[PDB]
RNA sequence: UAAGUCGACAAGAAGAUGGGCUUGGAAGCAGCCAUAAUUUAAAGAUCUCGUAACAGAGCACUUGUUAAAUCUUAAAAGCAU
């Protein structure tokens, strides 16, 4: 029979309860920051359900008109506008920035049979991770120089984040003109082609979304800086220009 | 008001308070409810 | 308590004067607990209270703030008077600077109110008397306490003013005691937005 | 906070500046129907390289104009002042 | 030949506009592949099972080891780091972006029971 | 408050009637104008077809109504070739668990989702997720789905 | 339990859908049966009201604000009311 000291192999000792959504959602953001290269942070102001659907309706429509005939993976539906927990999403940054996995020493663990097997606890919800982020955050001025510090003001109030699977400037123009239009660089969709955009429900929903800052390859970027990235027709073509020189 | 030997909350607004306790008596336990005045109950007899 | 920790912002003009631990001799008691006379003077008037000695005031004159603290959080008597003494200072500060007001609404056909002087029953020279025609056979006249100003912008609207909240709100309850709101038509005297739920029929 | 009595609000701040944090929270308290009621709000974002002093602008329905610096006073202190003027108006109306 | 409806079947009562005819079924091959896998979610005598069901299971289970008898802790209750890596690639990225959506439904099913039970009390 | 009302009316049948009359005649809005204004919206549908409508009556008795596609239950039954029962309209199963009225194949399900995509408010929902929203409703109206 | 406990406060609480049956009417909420799904920060074919029936107000549920550095909630036991 299972002994008392036995711990499930898929449930190492965590720093705090894992059943609660507070910690279960922290494990998601920790992985979102690693698999999402291009991330835009917005601010939502008490948007309604129907308005949320309408706001997410223009993205899907606007992001379906991006030409991708090179047989590349179908990155047109993994782009979601997700409302995240600002408080628990603040710990996510710290975990990536201030926790080094390679600094954990493996220990012997008991399986169902009771035999001792070496194991290392490097999960984000471990007591070692919690201790690292806390001690690292003790220094205030040094944290401001890090990328996390350049985003600490952003993580205040309700925040809605847009997640792109890859850094495709084409996918940004289709999402940067529907959520933060600024002609002539990123003009809003036309009225005679996209009447759904200028609806009473949707139009009133886009006024409550403000793009305060953006994060790219783990680097803080100002609002004006995002325009420079979106201005590029494509990341691939940009490299060829330097080769001709 | 209803004087029971077993007073219980009958809604979320019912509160248990001990009133009329002073230097001369111990008071009674009351169930006071602003939402429904039918939930007013007392525990003990004068 | 979570309210006793909050500092007390002293607005411009308000001046707090903390006394010294004193004991008034009481022949009826063998030992009186020391107290501290606190005066809160300002534009509108001056209020005073005597707090227990175990309460300590960190009167910051530089930043114009004053935080309270007790000598033992484990005692029930010190935890209670900590939050209470803070709630009074908050009223004293916001009562001597801005002032406390109470609005009474008279609902019901035939309910009026006038502010007239009754020199016969004056408890202090110039006392104002609120005369209420609450469908009674006799007249209802109550002299305003010394320190309060009563006026009637409209016949069915009384406006009490004073620096002591306990005095203003206690006098408003005396007026409301004549006609307590009923749940069938809403007739009565409502104090400071008080409302009553009506019946279907 | 009571927002019904506020006509217009114009905030000019920099996101990266820590002082502007107070200005950002103020924008969140506004209700959702504030746009439908007719209130006008214009937000300006400063460059990151150089940051000017944050500016806060408020107007009540009585024509009064309030202007308070964001750096000196915190967010909690800003909420206090706006409620007082919003309160006296309510007592006056009644 | 996997669908009961062959090409050319008249789709009944599926047109509400005047100047058009009821839709006619198209070839099965043209239809998207996902339409053939979205149907994966549809879910004395007792004495007879006690003779065989109870016995056969004990035979196959081979209750001599304590590896297949583990609790099999649900994913919605695990703490293992999700298979996400930094700069792992678009393959690793997408493949890593699927387990986060599979954990989403796991916790979702847990809310139904908690809400359905909360409303029963 | 701009009250909203739900009423199922006929395609080209707009006039004071049990469905139309009492739904909005009492609130105050000028109904006769709504009857002649609904015909212009519904002039390409079979006469008598039921058409859900969410009329939003703003203050001052100004009414703006958004016509919607036929009910999903109305299409599943009409497409399943169910036997007409009481009231002259195809009735659903009395016991969805035990009884079965029709067998609607997946080739029909893929179509009822496209016509339900015409609504702008439902035009963003991918069709992959919409075909299973109707297969989930066929279990409550007693319709079985055959591959 | 600073990954903000607890209380309060602000908003949200999607869609197919007015589930089918039922009844003069039954639209989450007379009753009968079903109640796998879907999409979301979340959201029961519905827990407490409400309507002739709709509508409408809360809850479960979800985010934010304030704010605890031995200060959260429950069970049992001792002694009292
Ligand atoms: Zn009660």
């Amino acid at each position: 029979r299972l002994p008392d000291d036995y711990v499930p192999p898929t449930q190492p000792p965590s720093a705090r309860p894992v059943d609660t959504r507070k910690s279960q959602l922290l494990r998601t953001y920790t992985s979102m920051l690693r698999s999402t290269p291009l991330m835009l942070i917005f601010q939502h102001n008490n948007l309604t359900a129907i308005e949320w659907a309408a706001i997410r309706r223009e993205l899907s429509l606007a992001l379906s008109n991006v030409p991708v005939p090179e047989g590349a993976p179908d990155i047109t539906s993994k782009i979601h506008l997700q409302v995240v927990r600002t408080r628990i999403f603040d710990v996510a940054l710290k975990t990536v920035e201030f926790f080094d996995p390679s600094t954990v020493e493996p220990t012997t663990a008991t399986t169902a049979t009771g035999t001792k097997v070496p194991a290392t606890y490097n999960h984000d919800l471990s007591k070692h991770a919690w201790k690292a982020v806390k001690e690292a955050t003790k220094n205030t001025e040094a944290v401001e120089k890090t990328v996390y510090g350049q985003l600490a003001p952003l993580l205040v109030g309700p925040v809605a984040i847009l997640t792109l699977p890859s850094v495709s400037p084409a996918h940004l123009g289709a999402a940067l003109s529907v959520l933060a239009p600024s002609p002539p660089a990123f003009p809003a969709p036309s009225r005679k082609k996209n009447p759904g955009y200028y609806d009473l429900t949707c139009q009133s929903g886009l006024q409550k979304l403000l793009l305060v800052g953006g994060r790219i390859e783990g680097k803080a970027f100002d609002y004006d800086g995002i325009k420079w990235v979106g201005g590029i027709e494509n990341g691939i073509e940009g490299l060829r220009a330097q080769l001709v020189h | 008001m209803k004087v029971h030997s077993a007073i219980k909350k009958r809604c979320e607004h019912c509160k248990v308070v001990r009133r009329k306790a002073n230097k001369r008596q111990n008071g009674y336990l009351y169930i006071i409810c602003p939402a429904n005045p039918r939930h007013k109950q007392r525990q003990g007899y004068r | 308590s979570k309210l006793g920790r909050t500092p007390l912002s002293i607005p411009p003009g308000v001046e707090i004067t903390i006394g010294e631990p004193f004991v008034k001799r009481d022949m009826t008691q063998w030992k009186q607990q020391p107290k501290r006379k606190i005066t809160v003077q300002g534009p509108l008037g001056q209020l005073e209270m005597d707090i227990p000695d175990f309460i300590k005031i960190d009167h910051d004159a530089e930043a114009r703030r004053a935080t309270l603290s007790v000598a033992n959080r484990d005692e029930k008597e010190q935890r209670e008077m900590w939050g209470t003494t803070w709630a009074y200072l908050n009223r004293f500060i916001m009562g001597v600077s801005e002032g406390h007001t109470a609005v009474l609404r008279l609902v019901g056909i035939g309910y009026r109110a006038t502010i007239d002087t009754r020199p016969e029953k004056e408890e202090y020279p110039g006392q104002q008397f609120v005369c209420l025609k609450l469908g009674f056979s006799h007249p209802v006249e109550m002299g305003v306490p010394k320190g309060m100003k009563a006026s009637t912008p409209q016949p069915t609207r009384i406006l009490l003013e004073g620096i002591n909240r306990e005095q203003v709100m206690t006098f408003a309850a005396d007026i409301r005691r004549w006609r307590v709101p009923e749940p069938y038509k809403g007739k009565g005297i409502f104090v400071n937005g008080e409302t009553i739920k009506l019946k279907q029929k | 906070m009571l927002t019904r009595f506020i006509t217009d609000v114009s905030t000019r701040f920099n996101p990266f500046s820590a002082k502007a944090k107070a200005a950002r929270l103020f924008l969140s308290f506004l209700p959702p129907n504030a746009r439908s009621n007719g209130m006008n709000i214009t937000t300006q974002l400063l460059p990151r390289n150089s940051t000017e002093t944050p500016l806060l602008y408020v107007k009540f329905k009585d024509g009064k104009e309030m202007n308070l610096d964001v750096e000196n006073m915190g967010i909690k202190s800003i909420v206090e002042e706006v409620d007082r003027h919003s309160r006296i108006l309510q007592k006056q109306a009644d | 030949a996997i669908s009961s409806c062959p090409a050319g079947t008249k789709l009944n009562g599926l047109n509400y506009f005047k100047n058009k005819a009821d839709p006619v079924a198209l070839p099965d091959e043209e239809y998207p592949e996902w339409l053939w896998r979205c149907l994966e979610v549809q879910k004395k005598q007792r004495r007879l099972a006690m003779k065989r069901a109870r016995a056969q299971e004990a035979k196959i289970l081979a209750s001599g080891d304590l590896e297949a008898l583990a609790p099999k802790i649900p994913l919605q209750k695990q703490s293992v780091n999700l298979p996400g890596a930094v700069n792992g690639g678009v393959q690793d990225a997408v493949l890593a972006d699927e387990k986060r959506e599979e954990l989403r439904k796991a916790m979702r099913k847990e809310r139904k029971a908690k809400i359905k039970e909360s409303n029963y009390l | 408050v701009e009250q909203v009302v739900k009423l199922i009316v006929g395609a080209g049948q707009a006039s004071p009637s049990p469905p139309v009359g009492p739904a909005l005649g009492s609130k105050g809005i000028k109904s006769m104008d709504f009857c002649k204004e609904f015909n212009a919206r519904t002039a390409h549908i079979n006469t008598g077809t039921p058409m859900p409508v969410r009329v939003t009556v703003r203050p001052d008795r100004s009414f703006h109504f958004d016509v919607r596609t036929p009910h999903t239950s109305w299409l599943l039954l009409n497409a399943a070739e169910a036997p007409i029962g009481k009231g002259g309209k195809r009735k659903g199963a009395s016991n969805p668990g035990k009884e079965v009225v029709g067998t609607v194949s997946l080739k029909h399900v893929y179509e009822i989702a496209k016509i339900k995509q015409s609504e702008l408010r439902l035009s963003g929902l991918p069709l992959e997720g919409l075909c299973r929203a109707v297969i989930y409703q066929a279990r409550s109206i007693g319709i079985n789905v055959i591959p």
